[PDB]
């Protein structure tokens, strides 16, 4: 349950981010390939190496499917349903690695915005990526 | 755990720069307020009803302190874990009961403190030498249920 | 999500279960608190020896809330609302414990219901204690 | 792991009536069931899109009892599970990367196939003294990533 001070923490912090989501996005990703290697099997077609053209382009998909989990807040199973059919059906992801990459997601948005980063906001963004996560492993 | 020369290199040059007496409490206080079952264990420390008054709190930052000295003595003894946490382990599992997965969350929020004191110098490559540490600490804590 | 198999499948194993589910439900208590000593510490006030009346008490609780669940499946929420204040709020129980407990209810089934727990059965269990668990935890 | 002598009575009364060809299949079937993102490691095993067609397929059974001799290896090797356990640790960490927790998973299903088969027999407290040999393996297969 998100309550209504974590949506406004979450909208908050995640509009500072601004058009740099794509950025971070892609940011989160090399972070989560390189602190957590057993993750990067699911990745065996990509490029991992710094800089690549698809962690960047993958990183926008990542950022873009976030910003429409915090515009449809109160309908994020409806919204995240393709996802989640994609990632439980069809990518048999782990449910552990979904945690990995919230937290380099965490990670990335408190080595950029050191003002949005507060212990409440933190907590709600944590509260809102396990929500994310919740709905991408509700398929199997 | 092994950390490679350059993983080694890359977290004693940030770990030279932490305020020691603030960031052990940074992290125990955003344990407290990211995962509120974790403020069982700490009824004694009075006031904890709000993120201001947990950040505030005297003996979050006191016992912060603690923690981060413990965290400081096993990046010196990073092949012996086991060893500089048995006391500690036997305190945390024996006698206080704490689930050994909130080892592992302790040390991710200290590295989310970290990436907030250092910004872009906490970059993937010194996070992911961090990990490990972080892995290994909490491993070296849980010795006791293994 | 609980696929319609996987309510069938769970209202026939638990109505299978009888008049026998306050024992069972005492005896997944004890089996956690055997298999996992850290679970012990939530019941100070608790007599955890075999045959107590307070664990024989409480586990008929248990199994009261599990059959609480199973009649009102499509609206597990609403029906355990009260019981997620209490563990979040009041008790604090760390979540880990959740699988735990799930662990030693399905195995607590097992050991007494050999013809139910077949393996489409146990799939369909193990999504119905994690569904019950994510309510229960969902309040922190 | 430290199982003490009434543990280790328990484990091996129970153990030496297990079907040896058939268990370990009937864990890893219900494995791939019950947890289905597993399945992702065993596509060459060819059917397994029902859970009639997982436990009736072969390349199932026949690699469950292997998985199941290991096991065996670990009761008989309770204090060096780590020496026991090394090359199959390299194996499943280092070239295939499969994520540590769903070592405890196996460890949990087999729990529930021996539940199933031994009915009343298989106790609270046998149960117990199975939960400390199945940590124990797993923490000893995911070794390589400690
Ligand atoms: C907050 C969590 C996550 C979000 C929001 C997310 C989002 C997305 C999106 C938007 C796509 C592209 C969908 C499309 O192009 O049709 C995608 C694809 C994919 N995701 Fe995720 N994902 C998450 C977690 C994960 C995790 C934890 C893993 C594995 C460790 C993973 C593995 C993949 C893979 C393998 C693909 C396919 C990439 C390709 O083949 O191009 N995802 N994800
Ligand atoms: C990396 C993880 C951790 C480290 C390095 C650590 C370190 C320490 C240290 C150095 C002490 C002081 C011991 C002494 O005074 O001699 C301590 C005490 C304590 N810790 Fe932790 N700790 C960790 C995780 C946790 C967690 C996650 C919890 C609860 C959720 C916890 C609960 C406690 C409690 C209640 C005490 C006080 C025990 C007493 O005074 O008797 N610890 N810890
Ligand atoms: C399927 C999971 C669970 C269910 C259905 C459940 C259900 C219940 C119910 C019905 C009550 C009594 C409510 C009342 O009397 O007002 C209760 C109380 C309680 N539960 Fe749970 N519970 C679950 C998991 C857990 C776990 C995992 C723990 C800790 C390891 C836990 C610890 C407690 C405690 C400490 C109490 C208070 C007992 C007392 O003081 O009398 N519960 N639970
Ligand atoms: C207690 C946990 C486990 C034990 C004791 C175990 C045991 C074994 C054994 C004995 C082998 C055969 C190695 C050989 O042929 O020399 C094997 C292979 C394999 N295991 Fe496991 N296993 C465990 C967990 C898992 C899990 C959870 C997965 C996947 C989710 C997995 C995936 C595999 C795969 C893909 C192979 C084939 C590797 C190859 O042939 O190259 N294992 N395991
Ligand atoms: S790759
Ligand atoms: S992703
Ligand atoms: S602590
Ligand atoms: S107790
Ligand atoms: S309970
Ligand atoms: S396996």
């Amino acid at each position: 349950v998100l309550s209504p001070a974590d949506k406004t923490n979450v909208k908050a912090a995640w509009g500072k981010v601004g058009a740099h989501a794509g950025e971070y996005g892609a940011e989160a990703l090399e972070r989560m390939f390189l602190s957590f290697p057993t993750t990067k099997t699911y990745f065996p077609h990509f490029d991992l190496s710094h800089g690549s053209a698809q962690v960047k382009g993958h990183g926008k998909k990542v950022a873009d499917a976030l910003t429409n989990a915090v515009a449809h807040v109160d309908d994020m199973p409806n919204a995240l349903s393709a996802l989640s059919d994609l990632h439980a059906h069809k990518l048999r992801v782990d449910p552990v690695n979904f945690k990995l990459l919230s937290h380099c997601l965490l990670v990335t948005l408190a080595a950029h915005l050191p003002a949005e980063f507060t212990p409440a906001v933190h907590a709600s963004l944590d509260k809102f990526l396990a929500s994310v996560s919740t709905v991408l492993t509700s398929k199997y | 755990v092994h950390l490679t020369p350059e993983e080694k290199s890359a977290v004693t040059a940030l770990w030279g720069k932490v305020n020691v007496d603030e960031v052990g409490g940074e992290a125990l206080g955003r344990l407290l307020v990211v995962y509120p079952w974790t403020q069982r264990f700490f009824e004694s420390f009075g006031d904890l009803s709000t993120p201001d008054a947990v950040m505030g709190n005297p003996k979050v930052k006191a016992h912060g302190k603690k923690v981060l000295g413990a965290f400081s003595d096993g990046l010196a003894h990073l092949d012996n874990l086991k060893g500089t946490f048995a006391t500690l382990s036997e305190l945390h599992c024996d006698k206080l009961h704490v689930d050994p997965e909130n080892f592992r969350l302790l040390g991710n929020v200290l590295v989310c403190v970290l990436a907030h004191h250092f910004g872009k110098e906490f970059t993937p490559p010194v996070q992911a030498a961090y990990q490990k540490v972080v892995a290994g600490v909490a491993n070296a804590l849980a010795h006791k249920y293994h």
